[PDB]
């Protein structure tokens, strides 16, 4: 008779109807990506049409249902989700006007070229395997001039067209916009503001960075072998010579940058091989790693229903690893393996994914997500460090039972992560940090590009090897700012990700460095994950991160345990 | 005469779960023994042991058919509550009878998705044991009349399963019969 | 299980024929009896079904009028009779033991004809 | 309901796979659909029920599936013992057989 049971009742009809219209998208979607032709897209579309009809028909209903004479926390975080207008707040005009700036900027990145060549493939393999600073620079410059250029005028009417929705929902831009979600207010001892991430980021990156220096500072030593005449010593990375386009990864470098290069590093790409495995054996071995450590079994209709081998030149279906989830118990994978040792890490990585899927299945529809957008990611990262570890290496039967892991093969390893885990935080900080400043207008649009550059001299030691104008928008040639992607969750990810691990390595009674971890065979660890995995939404991240770690927040302890025989030794080189 | 239990289990259609199928068996000889050989998915008798009841004899026996969701089998065992146990199949505490259900998503599931088997979402007042009711009158949860048609605050009180051959074990439809014993084994 | 089906009989246009099947190995009372016909080079047509608890038939639309059924629970014998015999009626009858409707309830079941008889043949 | 069957003369050396296949006019429900052997001077025996279920004291040679309009029958490989007319039903609406094809 109150609007606590008036909107509990409309959240049990919206699940029901919601859960099955999802279905039917989820599910159209998936034989779309098995068979890319126009029978599948177009039932992929009307599929699609009907689930966003509904979501915005429901979403009226919703607004009858004030959140502040709601007490239970489980309503209100169901029914706020529904309550959001998103772009509906706007006039048709400007609301058709900001679907059309968004489809344009996605559609110029993705048929984007220079001359002709694509990003991928094409310029992306000439800046990830070319050592050529000249043409590693020209695929780097014209990318930028090319293609990114097209888009500023568009970014900036977005932004403006972004604001006045966020404002419309009650946020100061939308940058705080996306800070909301991180937000926990509601909870007593568990709160937090969305305010507050920027202050916590920081405060993380600053005890990290010394990591970061170290690791630059090697980095940079090394690489003046292969360009002895444009870096310098004492200065910044020039960004085209990373490895990559926007210089996100650091992982291209493992080839001048390598400790001990005088030995081989670990690979049992050979060893699969020649003990016939297929896409099948990769992925049990997988499964039997989970299952070690009291996880579930995968069901019956994820080895019937996937796509685990490549379908060959007669289906066009896209091979591109991702889990899947069509709803109703409906889990699967897109991954067309071959016998290599790259494969079986992935393997565990989209296991471990949909591992926490199950988890949270038992959730309400609206809450069967993560605690946090940085969370899911996080516990697949974790998953294939074990696969990675030379100990599950040798127990599977990979390396031979004699093998002897040297100090040499550690540092070699250490470093090879290193690269992937610690030179990348940097690069995820400042873009966010960049974007919230433009969204909340500190920034005056004519040095936007101005800021941009100082911060990446900064925060991260990454140069452009060229002067730019106010004519150029260099982060709109990035997928997830010209497509609208929040980015903050890859800084996140990877500061959860290690202190899950220490704490289950701690479970495990894991004795040495943590980088030797091997959670497989331990009850305990498997136990202090599941708790965290099966919350799925229905409490705060602050309170999930707890339950395993000890912490109502991130940290970097954890981080810098697991290449602190990384640290002494760069210390040495530098 | 046997008792007819095999066009129980082996009909081509069974009944929806908001509206269940009520079959009385009598006077006839009740061979149990069939359902206790089955490799069925599972097999749940309270105070009535599968090997007891070919010897004893009843008033009357009531198999209710009817289809439902894997994850839903759960709420038929005496004592629990839930979506169906409250709104749907309300079975007693102090129930004597066996549970039998099986998986029938080879005959029961659509790729278009089977929308012929209802269950009730929303009611005024939960359901005591073995009671039904099979109204379509629409649901209020506000404070004012809609008169019947389904605006704000008023639902559809029944919402339909979507079965398909891909859904998770869970998900996938399942044929119950639920024998409440009150006949001769 | 088996039926057993009378033999061969030779009709003149406008006279009936009655065909026997015997059936054992099974509880009578408990499945129903179907009947199939089989011209010489043609396919499968049924003609009817009758329960052998309650009585209830069922006949095809194309032998309506001409065909009716009964049992015989103390002989465990079911007979099948077609009058007024045309030249068109000349066919192999086949008795077969039903799992596809409830001798009880009269309701579809998941099934077919699992026992066959060895027909019998009537020329007209 | 209409059946049809197709081809009618699925004439195939011994050793090889064997298909046929069963069309409906109107969908019938896979409870409803059975298939049958007739081997010559003998009569109909059942083969497959509920579409895909296997009838009692049938080889596994024989297997088959379908819904809707579309129903098929299966042999893995085929023996000299099966070289027989095949036949599918249905029960949803009356009872009819399809026109029959020769292995
Ligand atoms: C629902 O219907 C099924 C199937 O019924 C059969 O098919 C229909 C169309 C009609 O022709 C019926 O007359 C048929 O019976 C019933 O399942 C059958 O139940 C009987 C009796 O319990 C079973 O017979 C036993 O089989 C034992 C051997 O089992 C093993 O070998 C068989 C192959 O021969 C294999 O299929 C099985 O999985 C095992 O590996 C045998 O030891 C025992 O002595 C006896 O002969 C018969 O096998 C069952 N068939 C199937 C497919 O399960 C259901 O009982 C019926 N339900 C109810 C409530 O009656
Ligand atoms: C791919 O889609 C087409 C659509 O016309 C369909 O005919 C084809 O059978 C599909 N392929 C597979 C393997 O299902
Ligand atoms: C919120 O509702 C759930 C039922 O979904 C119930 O279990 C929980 O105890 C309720 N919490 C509060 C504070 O009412
Ligand atoms: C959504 O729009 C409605 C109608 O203008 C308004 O009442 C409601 O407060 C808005 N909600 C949010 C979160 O903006
Ligand atoms: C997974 O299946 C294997 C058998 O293939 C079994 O031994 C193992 O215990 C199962 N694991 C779980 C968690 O059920
Ligand atoms: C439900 O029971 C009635 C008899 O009371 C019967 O006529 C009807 O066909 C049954 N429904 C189903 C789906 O079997």
């Amino acid at each position: 008779s109150t609007i606590e049971e008036q909107a509990k009742t409309f959240l049990d009809k919206f699940n029901h109807e919601a859960e099955d219209l999802f279905y039917q998208s989820s599910l159209a979607s998936w034989n779309y990506n098995t068979n890319i032709t126009e029978e599948n897209v177009q039932n992929m579309n009307n599929a699609g049409d009907k689930w966003s009809a509904f979501l915005k028909e429901q979403s009226t209903l919703a607004q009858m249902y004030p959140l502040q004479e709601i007490q239970n926390l489980t309503v209100k975080l169901q029914l706020q989700a529904l309550q959001q207008n998103g772009s509906s707040v706007l006039s048709e005009d400007k609301s058709k006007r900001l679907n059309t700036i968004l489809n344009t900027m996605s559609t110029i990145y993705s048929t984007g070229k220079v001359c002709c060549l694509l990003l991928e493939p094409g310029l992306n393999e000439i800046m990830a395997n070319s050592l050529d600073y000249n043409e590693r620079l020209w695929a780097w410059e014209s990318w930028r001039s090319e293609v990114g250029k097209q888009l500023r005028p568009l970014y900036e009417e977005y932004v403006v067209l972004k604001n006045e929705m966020a404002r419309a929902n009650h946020y100061e831009d939308y940058g705080d916009y996306w800070r909301g979600d991180y937000e926990v207010n509601g909870v007593d001892g568990y709160d937090y503001s969305r305010g507050q991430l920027i202050e916590d980021v920081e405060h993380t990156f600053e005890e990290i960075k010394p990591l970061y220096e170290h690791l630059h500072a090697y980095v940079r030593a090394k690489l003046m072998n292969a360009y002895p005449s444009y870096i310098s010593p004492i200065g910044c990375l020039p960004a085209h010579l990373l490895g990559d386009m926007w210089g996100r990864f650091w992982t291209n470098l493992y080839s001048l940058t390598v400790p001990f290069g005088q030995k081989p590093n670990i690979d049992v790409t050979d060893a699969m091989v020649d003990q016939a495995w297929d896409a099948q054996r990769i992925f049990k071995e997988a499964e039997k790693f989970f299952v070690s450590v009291g996880l579930p079994n995968m069901t019956q209709g994820f080895w019937e229903n996937s796509m685990l081998t490549d379908p060959g030149n007669v289906q066009k279906a896209v091979c591109h690893p991702t889990a899947w989830d069509l709803g109703k118990g409906d889990f699967r994978i897109l991954m067309c393996t071959k016998v290599t040792m790259d494969d079986f890490l992935t393997a565990h990585h989209e296991m471990g994914h949909i591992q926490y899927d199950m988890a949270y299945a038992a959730q309400p529809f609206l809450l069967r997500n993560g605690a946090n957008e940085g969370f899911h990611e996080a516990v697949g990262e974790i998953m294939s460090l074990s696969a990675a570890t030379p100990k599950h290496l040798k127990s599977i039967g990979l390396l031979s039972p004699d093998f002897q892991e040297d100090n040499e093969t550690e540092i070699n390893f250490l470093l090879k992560q290193a690269l992937t885990i610690v030179g990348t935080l940097p690069f995820t900080y400042m873009l966010e940090k960049w974007r919230w400043m433009v969204f909340k207008g500190e920034i005056p649009k004519d040095q936007w590009m101005k800021k941009w550059w100082e911060m990446k001299r900064e925060i991260v030691g990454v140069v452009e090897p060229v002067p730019h104008d106010e004519t150029y928008c260099d982060p709109a040639s990035l997928f997830h700012v010209s497509n609208d992607y929040s980015f903050i969750r890859y800084y996140t990810r990877t500061l959860y990700q290690f202190q899950f691990q220490e704490a289950l390595c701690q479970a495990a009674k894991h004795e040495g460095p943590l980088h030797k971890c091997d959670i497989s065979n331990s009850t305990e660890a498997g136990q202090k994950l599941f708790n965290m995995l099966r919350l799925g939404k229905s409490e705060p991240w602050t309170l999930a991160l707890e339950n395993v770690v000890g912490a109502k927040n991130m940290n970097v302890r954890p981080l810098l345990n697991y290449f602190e025989p990384l640290f002494t030794w760069l210390k040495d080189q530098n | 005469n046997l008792c007819p239990f095999h066009e129980v289990f082996n009909a081509t259609t069974f009944a929806s779960v908001y509206a269940w199928n009520r079959t009385r068996i009598s006077n006839c000889v009740a061979d149990y023994s069939v359902l206790y050989n089955f490799a069925f998915f599972a097999f749940k008798c309270y105070g009535v042991s599968p090997t007891k009841l070919n010897d004893l004899c009843f008033t009357n026996v009531y198999a209710d058919s009817f289809v439902i969701r894997g994850n839903e089998v759960s709420q038929i065992a005496p004592g629990q509550t839930g979506n169906i146990a409250d709104y749907n199949y309300k079975l007693p505490d102090d129930f004597t009878g066996c549970v039998i259900a099986w998986n029938s998503n080879k005959l029961d599931s659509k790729v278009s998705g089977n929308y012929n088997y209802l269950y009730r979402l929303f009611r005024k007042s939960k359901l005591k044991p073995f009671e039904r009711d099979i109204s379509t009158e629409i649901y209020q949860a506000g404070n004012k009349p809609c008169n019947g048609v389904a605006g704000f605050n008023c639902y559809s009180p029944l919402q339909s399963y979507g079965f398909r051959p891909t859904y998770g074990v869970g998900h996938q439809p399942y044929r119950v019969v639920v024998l409440s014993f009150e006949v001769c084994g | 299980v088996q039926l057993v089906q009378s033999g061969a009989e030779v009709k003149k246009p406008g006279a009936s024929v009655k065909v026997s099947c015997k059936a054992s190995g099974y509880p009578f009372t408990s499945y129903g009896i179907s009947w199939v016909r089989q011209a010489p080079g043609q396919g499968l047509e049924w003609m009817g079904w009758i329960s052998t608890y309650n009585g209830n038939t069922n006949y095809a639309q194309k032998f309506q009028g001409r065909v009716t059924m009964t049992t015989d629970t103390s002989t465990t014998t079911g007979y099948m009779e077609l009058r007024r015999l045309r030249s068109d009626d000349t066919a192999v009858y086949y008795c077969a033991r039903d799992y596809t409707r409830g001798a009880w309830f009269g309701e579809s079941l998941i099934g077919g004809f699992d026992n066959w008889g060895q027909g019998t043949l009537v020329t007209v | 309901i209409v059946l049809t069957q197709s081809p009618g003369t699925l004439s195939l050396s011994p050793g090889e796979r064997a298909t046929l296949s069963c069309r409906a006019s109107q969908t019938v429900s896979s409870t409803s659909l059975a298939w049958y052997q007739q081997k010559p001077g003998q009569a109909p025996r059942l083969l497959i029920y509920g579409a895909s279920s296997r009838a009692t004291g049938i080889p596994d040679r024989f297997s088959g599936s379908g819904s809707g309009t579309d129903f098929t029958l299966t042999i893995s490989r085929l023996e000299p013992e099966d070289f027989a007319v095949y036949y599918c039903q249905q029960h949803d609406t009356s009872l009819t057989f399809g026109g029959g094809t020769k292995v």
